[PDB]
């Protein structure tokens, strides 16, 4: 059975670590599971304020500072924007290269994500030192592609090297981690454990990689900065050379993907077939990512290679379209000033007024955003059933693949575990495009260089700019007056997932689905950390 | 077993690209730096513990035999007396200030850090200052939007192993920011012959004229971007856009508009 304490009582976790940004998490707990959750957002910094009166070119570059994890999205996003309340429609080497560099950061983020983020909720690292790496080499010889990585001799030497640092009594990192001394919830073999340790260690040089990619055609990462109105500045990344280097290191990137990073979540999904019942919610948005036509946010929705749509119950039978009109967002359990809920992003405002820590009628920066009166999960899960359901055919072969793979039904997806392996189906699809999508640049680039579109400041003028961003469905709404800022507004995926109760006092998605989540022990409270860490949280992004 | 120096890395008002370009060193990689140069004892982004169990962790590297180190992410929102800015529900700039009490020295990783930056831009509704306005210490300062990973972990290696390097007015070390950007720029020989590119879409930023009609804040910006380049690959010039000034104090209100010179 799933271990679980008989605790009753009240859990607070702050910090959350391993996401980006500030959360407090408090739950209330019964017979050691939880009855009731707040998701307590703790930093507000309020980009949108500081936005007004600006020159509109100016947002993308203070945007793009909502969040460096997912560092280019919101450049990206506040530049769709902008280009949709000018009225300009972009090259079609401006919306190759825009959609690589998102690509590149989806390999990126993920793959830092798993590892370095949430792998230390499932793998027991100091338990890695009492595998047999002969055993382990044997092991990873039989779940995942033959590489010296996966040799004994390698593996004994992250296990030496694991082990000297661990005798040092300065265990960095890893003090107080949750798994020391043994934890009911933690389940792998130390094998196991020893191949996931080596792994994350290669993932630290491979991220390395996946940056220097991004890098070639957004000039730096973190924060590209190639991205102009009408399109893009950066000339020499339609060019031969560039684009062999890109094209290496996105292989390098995409064989580990492959090689390590699918293989290892297969092995830990395994092994906690348990969590496919646990974290569920039931309501999917996704903007769409990767279209063919970004003249207009119509085409983007219409031609998103990932696609664009609403699930709510479930339901993988009616996948409707957005409506961009039915979007809004709530205030009334958030530190705004009361008055403000129910607003459209073009209407939208932001009037910070804080109460008290723990206020259980005002306890988030973040706003409540809601889609006709529902929460939305959005993110790589939302995508994956979004394409599922309309039969994207890359999306129905990897998603039959780990259900065979697990023997569980697609049911179990909605789950943190149907969540986790969503995020590696959807990185494992990315690689699969990569090549036809830079030889498609490479080609287009030959044939004529044409990367900015002339354009004309308005006026008056209003835009909306989408997205999906790793985490998910990111807009930026803009409204233009006497040439300059009025409004801007963001709303951001970890709005979505993790903002407070709406107007209603309804649950967000991850307050949802951390009802019913098991305790083994209060003190160590790892399951809680388990699904926070599935919606992949990024809190600066969130409130911005 | 030799002790590796103690490092205490807070996060305040940040958007975590610091801790991001801090990972993308590759001389060293970040785990050889972990592993056999520092002991990383405190990290949010990337540490086990979680909740009570790393707020242990903090204390107990604020208060080890050795002494410690303290980098600073992320600027200090002082309004409503902090609370704007929280973590294990304490102000930010009450964590702060406890931890660089004691601290062998303060880099200031980021323009955040350094000088208030994003959240400090007008009309700052949060009330944001630098950690040295906030404290009333001086700091060594490794500005950028992100900076360089080259800047910081030598920064912090120099600290280490050869003592507090030479800083300029403005607390950046004169090793990576004693240099105009522009100075070093592959354009300047444009720039001389009055070479410019007056649009994005011109013939001129095609053949790779000088930005500076667009904006480029290079002659008014320290760092060594060209020279070092970033992720061994490309800087924002080379991408074909200006530079925004982003190591500079304040520059989100003294050099934008960024796509003008007025
Ligand atoms: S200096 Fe820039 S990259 Fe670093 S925390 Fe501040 S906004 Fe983010
Ligand atoms: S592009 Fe910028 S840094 Fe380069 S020469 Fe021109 S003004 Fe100077
Ligand atoms: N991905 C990502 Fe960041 C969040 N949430 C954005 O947009
Ligand atoms: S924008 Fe910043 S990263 Fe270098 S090129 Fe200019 S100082
Ligand atoms: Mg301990
Ligand atoms: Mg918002
Ligand atoms: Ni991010």
């Amino acid at each position: 059975p799933t271990p679980q304490s008989t605790f009753t009582g009240p859990i607070v976790v702050d910090p959350i670590t391993r996401i980006e940004g500030h959360l407090r998490i408090m739950v209330e707990v019964e017979n050691g599971k939880v009855k009731d959750a707040w998701s307590s957002s703790q930093l507000f910094r309020g980009l949108e304020i500081i936005l007004k009166g600006r020159d509109p070119r100016d947002a993308q570059h203070f945007t793009q500072r909502a969040c460096g994890c997912c560092t280019y999205v919101h450049a990206l996003a506040s530049s769709r924007c902008v280009d949709d309340a000018v009225k300009v429609s972009i090259p079609a080497n401006a919306r190759m290269m825009r959609n690589l560099v998102m690509a590149s950061q989806y390999l990126h983020d993920h793959l830092v994500h798993f590892y370095h983020l949430h792998a230390l909720d499932w793998v027991d690292v100091t338990a890695a030192l009492k595998a047999d790496p002969n055993k382990a080499a044997k092991l990873a010889a039989s779940i995942a592609p033959a590489r010296p990585g996966n040799s004994a001799k390698a593996l004994k030497a992250v296990q030496d090297k694991l082990k000297a640092f661990v005798e040092s009594g300065q265990l960095g990192i890893f003090t107080n981690a949750y798994f020391l001394g043994g934890h009911k919830a933690y389940y792998l073999p130390p094998e196991v454990d020893l191949i996931a340790t080596a792994h994350y260690l290669e993932a630290l040089h491979m991220q390395v990689k996946a940056a220097s990619a991004m890098a070639i055609l957004g000039g730096k990462n973190p924060h590209t900065q190639f991205t102009v109105v009408g399109g893009c500045s950066n000339y020499q990344g339609l060019t031969k050379d560039p684009l062999a280097n890109y094209l290496a290191l996105s292989k390098e990137v995409c064989q580990f993907v492959n090689e390590c990073y699918i293989p290892d979540l297969l092995a830990v999904a395994g092994f906690y077939k348990d969590w496919g019942g646990i974290g569920g919610t039931s309501n999917y948005l996704a903007f769409g990512e990767f279209a063919t036509d970004d003249s207009s946010p119509e085409k983007h929705l219409a031609t998103s290679q990932f696609p664009s749509g609403v699930i709510t119950g479930r339901d993988l039978g009616k996948v409707d379209n957005v409506d961009l009109g039915a979007i809004y967002e709530d205030v009334k359990y958030s530190w705004y000033a009361p008055g403000g809920d129910g607003k459209h992003p073009y209407d939208g405002v932001t009037d910070p007024k804080y109460t008290k820590l723990d206020d259980k009628d005002h306890y988030s920066w973040m706003k409540a955003p809601r889609y006709k009166g529902k929460a939305m999960e959005v993110g790589p899960l939302a995508r994956t059933f979004i394409a599922y359901a309309k039969g994207q055919p890359d999306f129905k072969k990897v998603v039959d693949m780990v259900l065979g793979k697990l023997s569980v039904p697609a049911t179990a997806l909605h789950s943190t575990l149907g969540r986790t392996a969503a995020r590696g189906i959807e990185t494992a699809i990315v690689c699969a495009n990569m090549e036809k999508w830079i030889k498609e640049m490479a080609d287009s680039g030959a044939k004529d260089n044409t990367l900015c579109a002339k354009w004309e400041m308005p006026e008056e003028s209003k835009g909306v700019g989408l997205a999906d961003a790793p985490r998910g469905a990111l807009s930026h709404w803009i409204r233009i007056k006497g040439k300059k800022i009025d409004n801007f507004q963001l709303v951001v995926p970890s709005t979505w997932n993790l903002g407070p109760r709406g107007a209603q006092g309804d649950k967000s998605p991850v307050e949802e689905a951390l009802i019913g989540t098991p305790i083994a022990d209060p003190k160590r409270p790892v399951e809680i950390l388990r699904t926070v860490h599935a919606f992949d949280p990024c809190i600066a992004c969130g409130v911005h | 077993a030799k002790h590796r120096p103690s490092v205490v890395w807070l996060h305040n008002a940040e958007c975590t690209g610091c801790t991001e370009a801090a990972i993308r060193t590759i001389k060293p990689y970040i785990d050889a730096l972990i592993l056999d140069t520092i002991s990383l004892d405190y990290q949010e982004t990337i540490m086990a513990a979680a909740g009570e169990a790393a707020e242990a962790a903090l204390h107990q590297a604020l208060e080890g035999k050795d002494g410690y180190y303290l980098v600073v992410e992320g600027g200090l929102p002082t309004i409503d007396g902090g609370q704007w800015g929280m973590v294990a529900g304490h102000p930010m700039i009450e964590t702060t200030k406890k931890a660089a009490a004691k601290a062998k020295g303060i880099i200031c990783i980021g323009t955040c850090s350094a000088y208030g930056g994003v959240q400090k831009a007008k009309p700052n509704p949060s009330q944001a200052k630098g950690v040295s306005e906030a404290l009333g210490v001086k700091t060594i300062n490794i500005p950028g939007c992100p900076p360089n990973p080259i800047n910081f972990v030598g920064a912090v290696v120099h600290v280490l192993t050869k003592g507090i390097p030479d800083l300029d007015e403005n607390g950046r070390p004169k090793l990576f920011y004693g240099e105009l950007v522009h100075d070093n720029c592959p354009r300047l020989p444009h720039f001389e012959a009055s070479e410019f590119a007056p649009s994005f879409d011109s013939e001129e930023a095609k053949k790779g004229f000088c930005l500076y009609e667009l904006g480029c804040k290079g002659p008014v910006t320290y760092n060594n971007c060209p020279k070092v380049l970033f992720n061994q690959v490309n800087w924002p010039v080379q991408a074909g856009h200006p530079c925004l000034g982003c190591s500079e104090p304040d520059f989100w209100d003294t050099m934008t508009p960024f796509y003008e010179q007025g």
